[PDB]
């Protein structure tokens, strides 16, 4: 009520902006299967670009 | 009084408007007739294979009035079905028959031996001629139109074609792509449309045709190339004697007996003359008043 | 969302003084230049909003 | 001619026109007239009596509102065939029901059986039928309303 | 007598139709700025005039 | 007609009424304007006057006292004229007071001029001399079921009585 | 089955046929294959996902490249010839309503009065659809007569065509305008009205504003090509043709000059306040931008390559986005 | 609208079931259609009876509703039977009478509701109260509309 | 001006103030009754070549 | 209200019963047709009591 | 003439607005009866 | 593969009409999910164009109903233009969420073809 309040502002016009994969930001400790999610997610950033 | 006087003169005004578009029409009409018959009289056929067969010089370019009423001298194999539509012969009450004409071939078949799918041909219809109504049971599903080219001389070209596919060898070693080609020479139509006043009047329903829909016959005879199809369709044209005397049906199209258009110089003028006609006699009328 | 803020705010000020109906938000008469209420209102509907979005 | 001379001449006279408004004030005050003992402001060529703006307003009101509605209220008159027709058509119908209806008693079979039971609380018919012909179906109207749908 | 009377009531005033009232709603004249077109000298400015003639039509 | 055939032939009326003036019901109380309002005036006194003049102010008075001693046609000709004519600002509303005080003088000027749309004699206690004159008029108008009689108490509220007056010529206005 | 379904089929058929894609369903309609891969329903379907802008474009070619039917352009001008058709109308007493007298048959000097005096007589024959026929054949004169001289003609020699059609068609324009014009109902028909005019004035009134319209339809021809073209100067023309606007109006009022419906003569034509030459400015601009009249043939090259350009890029929405390109291919 | 249009072609004219379908039920998707259901069609007459019952209800409500209040009226020439024309359940008029001893204004059930009423407004309604039948006569609480 | 002067003819035709012309003045002034008769005879004629039909 | 609660459990009752049958086409490109057979499935049980 | 004025337009709004408070009150106004 | 929880944004218009391309040609797509979107997308299309129809249909008739008969011009056109916009966003709002949610089904399947779905061991 009365303190600092997190923020909830976020991106909403970029095409799979959410759709981050692994990298060493992300240390790739990812599911052992997601390779194939973050192969789609580079192919189709690769389609928005 | 007044109205009538009124009436007359509209109808009159309109009528020699169309008179004279009419007119104009037919001259325009006679001039592309006589270009027409000119340029048919050469005999030139264009060739119709390789990269040409595979897509239409015409429907490649999208510009199949500039290539119309030419001659063009075609490869294909032709298809089983073969489609009548209702016409008059030399006055006579027939049928104009087509028949596709498979002029390329594609096997996408990487596991040729482990699956057998069918080949998926570009093909272009052909009309095949002219029938009489009262031959109507002479027409023969896949009936042999004209003998087959010879086989090639070049012994590297008894094997598919680079672009065309098709294989001349009278003994291809892959049975399953042994094919006898043929090649003929024609000329080029534009598809005819519905109307209701030129008796075009199709009950594809009831199986009556009288409109050449380029569609419908593609959707009847499952043509792989139906927009190709659909941009135009040629009648097949034989160097004179297309029929002389025989059980021929149907006969093939002369140099001078093909299908004259729907929209000819004649209708144009018999146009032309009733709505001259129908002027002057208003314009008549109006002067009596 | 400005210009459509601004369009409206012109638009019903213009209908409403059509009418007499004038808010006196500002002096009626500004000092110096002596602008009327009605262009001075005209001034801030147009600055006002553009500003808010800019510092936002 | 002259309609191309106007036509290059309308944002000429539009904005003479709007440099007159800005150039002008709306203020003249050579309307008020004391005719008298009587406030009379000239109204077009006239003069006429002001009591209060509203009262002028009102004024105002009044003759736009027979300018307005001048025409509409001028109907014509006589047109009246279709009614005339709708009338002489009920008339034709009455007649023809009155003719079929000339000579009949008032008292019917139930009315005969209406002698001879004792329903006291149900009354004889003793006056003409022809003012309720298809009261039945009146009612067969009235019961199929809420069902017909 | 009926279609005379329109099929209302004589001496009945009634309520205006809809149209009726947009003919009334739509014939009043509009109210320009009455202080726009005083005799002020800050109302003689060439903004002030503008002002007025945009405003009092 | 039949107890049963009333709707109907209300509905075919109504419907029909239609083709005369079109949105009928949409302009039926602007249609209890008249057309080109003429109004006869029987009465005298202050409240008289000023209820004359509030009902009035937007419309033409005619002095019909002053036409004294002229023929009863040519009096009803000339107040015909003064009632047949459009004031340059579209007013045609005349109103002639003091007329005609003769019940063939008025039959006359009704001939002439399709009758007048209003006729009021105001039923007035400090009015003396009015019913000394036009007695004759007022049966004429009673008799052709023009005229609306306004009682208007000597003393009392004059925007009351100017507002019932005013209502009684609206919904007694003839067409 | 045996009474009602035999007449209520082909309400529901037209429907459908309103509310589902005719070709394709055609594409669905012959099951089966004759030797010739790609005949399956995801081929149709997949063929027919092109199919839609593929046939817009194919009919757009016809319209160009090939000569011009008149349901076609009824087709282009479907919105205008039928639902927004009476606007036509609205439009034309608009412009006449400068010397009409509703002002004194409750109808005010703005587009409402003018709609309330259009509404005033229903929404049949006598409404706001009143001369619609009239409308229709006009509609079916001069543009298409024009449109068939000029198929693919320059700007210049489609407004020499346009004039020369619209000269040669003033009169039905003219008796349009009457029945638009005529408030009271006293034309019955358009044949009536014909014979009325003939009888009560001279045959020279058909055209009183001919020469209005002639310069009035070569700013429009120059507005549409500018808006078919896209130049972004489609806005300059649109001024620059409501700079020409008096000119519609002033021949609107010439029509119809010195009848019953109008309370002025020709000479009091010229001393009308130069207020009315933009009554209605803004509902004829709104009509000829939302409303537009569309002839497919007279399009620009522009035009063309912008339609194309479109067909294009639907064409290239049938893509893999996450395809992957691969060195051997 | 609500009841047949939108059921008719949400029921018959697709095969995916509407977002309200699927989001409490935690089950794979499927497909739906309509002729592998009821094959022991006993929702077909319960369908047409409850539209046919729902249409009458909603008419004889709606007829019901609009049945109080007072579109004509005219006192008789005694003023005993006062005739009286309200809305008719087909949207046209129906004529009924009143006799004068029954109509009656009266202070509600519940005083403080006084302040409350429709009628202390000076554009309201008056409700006269015909007792010899209990009917109710909405008339509008204003001049212009009375004689 | 222009609405009144016609109004004010209109008026004086209804009211009866017919124009005095050269003292030869029109004490009437009425209208026919004509009536849809073309459209009977094709209807009939219609209707009889169908019947023969 | 009751009339719209009760379509929404109409529909909901349809979608119910039909999950209990499985009914989806399939592409046999032997023939080059696609046709739609009917089968049995396996849930939850607690699925199938709800 | 003056087309769409603000004025008049917020005085069929606010007529609207004040449209169904009769039929409102005359629904929920108590009535003369008390089934106990 | 999106995000899932209720502080993620939800899927836009963009992104769920991209998704819909890739799963319509995708060659990792198997061929009953093919089939399925296919089919999605085929039979979805009535629904939007049937509802503006309906609602062009209707709101001619609201615009000529016994009340909307004589009101003053705006209001009438307002009033007819009501049941229009009403019946055409009910049918695209129909079309749509028949499409999106199809798409959603193949998405999943797909997701499950390549096992994309964490906790989803067989």
């Amino acid at each position: 009520l009365f303190d600092f309040n997190p923020s909830s502002i976020k991106f909403e016009k970029y095409p799979f902006y959410y759709w981050i994969n692994s990298s060493q930001l992300t240390e790739f400790n990812q599911y052992r299967k997601f390779v194939i999610r973050d192969s789609i997610i580079y192919s189709l950033n690769n389609y928005i670009i | 009084n007044v109205t009538g006087k009124v009436a007359l003169a509209t109808l009159g005004a309109l009528t020699g408007y169309g008179a004279f578009y009419h007119y104009n029409q037919y001259l325009n009409l006679s001039a592309r007739w006589q270009q027409i018959q000119e340029n048919i009289a050469k005999d030139q056929p264009f060739d119709v294979d390789g990269f040409d067969a595979k897509v239409y010089p015409w429907v490649r370019e999208n510009n199949v009035n500039d290539w119309e009423y030419k001659l063009v001298k075609m490869r294909g194999y032709f298809k089983d079905q073969r489609f009548f539509v209702r016409r008059k012969r030399d006055g006579k009450e027939g049928f104009l028959v087509f028949a596709p004409f498979v002029t390329a071939v594609e096997r996408v078949n990487h596991r040729l031996k482990q699956k057998d799918l069918l080949p998926v041909e570009y093909s272009v219809f052909v009309n095949l001629g002219w029938v009489p109504v009262e031959n109507k049971k002479d027409v023969e599903l896949g009936g042999e139109v004209c003998p087959p080219m010879d086989a090639p001389t070049d012994s590297t070209l008894f094997v598919n074609d680079t672009f065309t596919g098709f294989n001349p060898d009278p003994a291809n070693p892959e049975d399953t792509e042994q094919v006898t080609l043929t090649e003929i020479t024609g000329i080029v139509r534009r598809g005819e449309q519905q109307d209701i006043l030129a008796r075009r009047r199709n009950w594809n329903k009831e199986g009556i045709y009288n409109w050449v829909d380029l569609d419908y016959m593609g959707k009847i005879f499952r043509l792989f190339n139906l927009d190709a199809i659909n941009t135009a369709y040629i009648e097949r044209v034989v160097p004179s004697f297309e029929e002389g005397e025989e059980g021929l049906y149907p006969i093939p199209a002369t140099k001078d007996t093909f299908e004259r258009p729907l929209n000819t110089p004649e209708r144009h003028s018999t146009f032309f003359n009733f709505y001259a006609a129908t002027s002057a006699l208003s314009f008549i009328s109006m002067l009596l008043l | 969302n400005s210009l459509l803020f601004t369009a409206v705010s012109w638009f019903s000020i213009y209908q409403f003084a059509r009418k007499g109906a004038v808010l006196p938000v500002l002096r009626e008469y500004g000092r110096y230049f002596g602008t009327h209420r009605l262009f001075r209102q005209y001034l801030h509907t147009l600055v006002l909003p553009l500003l808010y979005t800019e510092y936002a | 001619f002259e309609s191309l001379n106007t036509v290059l001449m309308a944002p000429i006279y539009s904005f003479l026109e709007f440099k007159l408004k800005l150039s002008s004030t709306k203020i003249n005050t050579n309307h008020y007239y004391v005719i008298n003992g009587k406030l009379y402001i000239t109204y077009n060529d006239s003069f006429k009596l002001f009591t209060t703006i509203n009262d002028y307003f009102n004024d105002l009101n009044e003759l736009s509102n027979t300018k307005l509605f001048f025409l509409y209220r001028s109907f014509n008159i006589y047109n009246i065939k279709l009614n005339s027709l709708v009338d002489f058509v009920f008339l034709k119908l009455i007649l023809f029901i009155h003719l079929l209806y000339l000579k009949s008693t008032n008292y019917n079979r139930f009315d005969y059986r209406l002698k001879q039971t004792d329903w006291g609380f149900y009354i004889n018919n003793n006056s003409n039928y022809i003012q309720n012909i298809f009261s039945g179906l009146k009612y067969i109207w009235r019961g199929l309303r809420f069902w017909i749908i | 007598a009926h279609r005379s009377n329109l099929y209302q009531s004589k001496d009945i005033v009634g309520e205006k139709s809809f149209h009726e009232k947009h003919l009334e709603q739509q014939t009043a004249p509009y109210s320009g700025v009455k202080s726009l077109e005083e005799p002020v000298s800050q109302n003689k400015s060439f903004i002030n005039s503008l002002m007025r003639a945009i405003h009092n039509h | 007609m039949n107890n049963t055939f009333k709707f109907l032939h209300q509905v075919i009326s109504k419907l029909t009424l239609k083709a005369q003036v079109p949105n009928y019901g949409q302009y039926s109380h602007s249609l209890k304007r008249p057309i080109n309002p003429k109004v006869v005036v029987f009465g005298n006194s202050s409240r008289a006057y000023e209820l004359i003049s509030s009902q009035f102010r937007n419309f033409n008075h005619v002095n019909g006292l002053e036409l004294k001693g002229q023929e009863d046609n040519i009096q009803a000709n000339k107040v015909a004229q003064s009632v047949l004519s459009i004031n340059d600002g579209f007013q045609d509303g005349y109103y002639i007071t003091d007329f005609p005080q003769n019940s063939k003088q008025a039959e006359r000027l009704d001939l002439i001029t399709d009758g007048v749309n209003l006729a009021l004699y105001i039923k007035d206690p400090s009015d003396k001399v009015t019913v000394t004159r036009q007695q004759e008029a007022i049966d004429y108008y009673r008799k052709t079921g023009a005229l609306v009689e306004f009682e208007v108490d000597p003393r009392g509220d004059l925007e009351e009585q100017v507002k019932q007056l005013s209502n009684q010529v609206l919904n007694g206005y003839k067409h | 089955a045996n009474f009602v379904i035999p007449y209520l089929k082909p309400v529901a058929d037209f429907w459908n046929s309103l509310c589902i894609d005719q070709h394709q369903d055609s594409l669905f309609q012959f099951k089966g294959q004759t030797g010739s891969l790609g005949t399956d329903w995801t081929s149709k379907y997949l063929r027919s996902e092109q199919d839609v802008y593929n046939h817009k474009y194919l009919q757009y070619h016809k319209r160009v490249h090939e000569a011009p039917e008149l349901t076609d352009v009824i087709s282009d001008n479907v919105y205008r010839l039928t639902l927004f058709a009476g606007v036509e109308r609205v439009l034309s007493v608009r412009q006449a309503q400068a010397i009409l007298k509703t002002q004194f048959a409750g109808a005010t000097e703005n587009i409402s009065g003018a709609f309330q005096t259009v509404l005033n007589g229903g929404i049949f024959r006598r409404g706001y659809f009143r001369g619609a026929l009239l409308n229709l054949l006009q509609f079916c004169g001069a543009p298409y007569q024009s449109l068939i001289w000029s198929r693919n003609s320059g700007i210049t020699n489609q407004v020499i065509v346009s004039s020369i059609f619209e000269a040669f068609f003033y009169p039905l324009d003219t008796v349009k305008t009457l029945i638009y014009n005529d408030v009271q109902g006293k034309y019955k028909g358009a044949f009536h009205c014909a014979s009325q005019v003939v009888q009560n004035a001279g045959w020279s009134r058909l055209y009183a504003g001919i020469f209005q319209k002639l310069i009035f339809n070569s700013a429009l021809i120059f507005h549409l090509n500018q808006v078919w073209d896209g130049s972004s100067q489609q806005w300059a023309s649109l001024a620059l043709v409501a700079a020409a606007y008096p000119l519609l109006v002033l021949k609107t009022r010439f029509q119809v000059a010195g009848t019953p419906l109008a309370l002025a003569t020709s000479n009091e034509v010229l001393k009308v306040n130069r207020k009315t030459l933009y009554a209605g400015l803004v509902p004829y601009l709104i009509f000829n931008t939302l409303f537009a009249y569309e002839f497919a043939a007279w399009h620009s090259s522009t035009a063309q390559e912008r339609v194309i350009g479109g067909l294009q890029n639907a064409m290239k929405q049938f893509s893999s986005p996450a395809a992957e390109q691969v060195w051997s291919s | 609208w609500c009841a047949y249009f939108v059921p008719y072609n949400i029921f018959f004219k697709t095969h995916m079931p509407l977002e309200h379908a699927y989001d409490n039920l935690f089950f794979p998707y499927f497909q739906h259609t309509h002729f592998l259901w009821d094959n022991n069609a006993l929702h077909i007459p319960t369908v047409g009876g409850v539209a046919i019952y729902a249409t009458y209800i909603a008419l004889s409500y709606i007829n019901n509703i609009w049945k109080d209040y007072v579109v004509r009226a005219q006192f008789s020439k005694d003023k005993e039977l006062l005739f009286v024309t309200r809305v008719s359940p087909f949207g046209t008029t129906e004529e009924e009478v009143y006799e004068v001893a029954h109509l009656e204004h009266l202070p509600p059930s519940v005083r403080s509701g006084v302040k409350d009423l429709s009628a202390q407004d000076a554009d309201g309604l008056v409700d006269v109260t015909c007792m010899s039948s209990q009917r109710s006569l909405v008339f509008y609480k204003g001049d212009q509309y009375w004689n | 001006l222009a609405f009144i002067k016609e109004a004010n003819e209109m008026i004086q035709q209804n009211t009866g103030n017919l124009p005095w012309d050269g003292g030869k003045k029109k004490i009437f002034q009425g209208q026919a009754n004509k009536y849809l008769e073309t459209p009977y005879y094709l209807l009939a004629a219609l209707s009889g070549l169908g019947l023969l039909y | 209200l009751l009339l719209y609660i009760l379509w929404l459990e109409f529909y909901q009752f349809y979608h119910i019963l039909s999950f209990y049958g499985n009914i989806n086409w399939a592409f046999d490109y032997d023939e080059y047709i696609w046709t739609l057979e009917l089968d049995t499935r396996r849930t939850r049980l607690a699925n199938n009591y709800i | 003439s003056k087309g769409f004025n603000l004025a008049n337009a917020v005085n069929t709004v606010k007529s609207t607005l004040n449209a169904p408070i009769k039929h409102i009150k005359r629904n929920i106004e108590p009535t003369g009866s008390n089934y106990s | 593969m999106e995000p899932f929880g209720t502080d993620e944004r939800n899927w836009t218009h963009e992104e769920k009409d991209i998704i819909t391309r890739f799963l319509k040609y995708d060659k990792h797509v198997n061929l009953k999910t093919a089939e399925m979107v296919y089919s999605a997308e085929v039979e979805s299309a009535y629904f939007g164009k049937a509802g503006a129809l309906a609602g062009g249909v209707i709101s001619a008739l609201f615009f000529n109903f016994p009340i909307v008969r004589n009101l003053p011009i705006i209001r009438r056109s307002v009033i007819g233009v009501l049941p229009f916009l009403y019946c055409y966003t009910w049918g695209k709002n129909t079309q749509e969420e028949l499409r999106w949610l199809k798409t959603f089904a193949a998405y999943q399947r797909f997701v499950v073809y390549h096992g994309q779905h964490c906790k989803l061991w067989v």
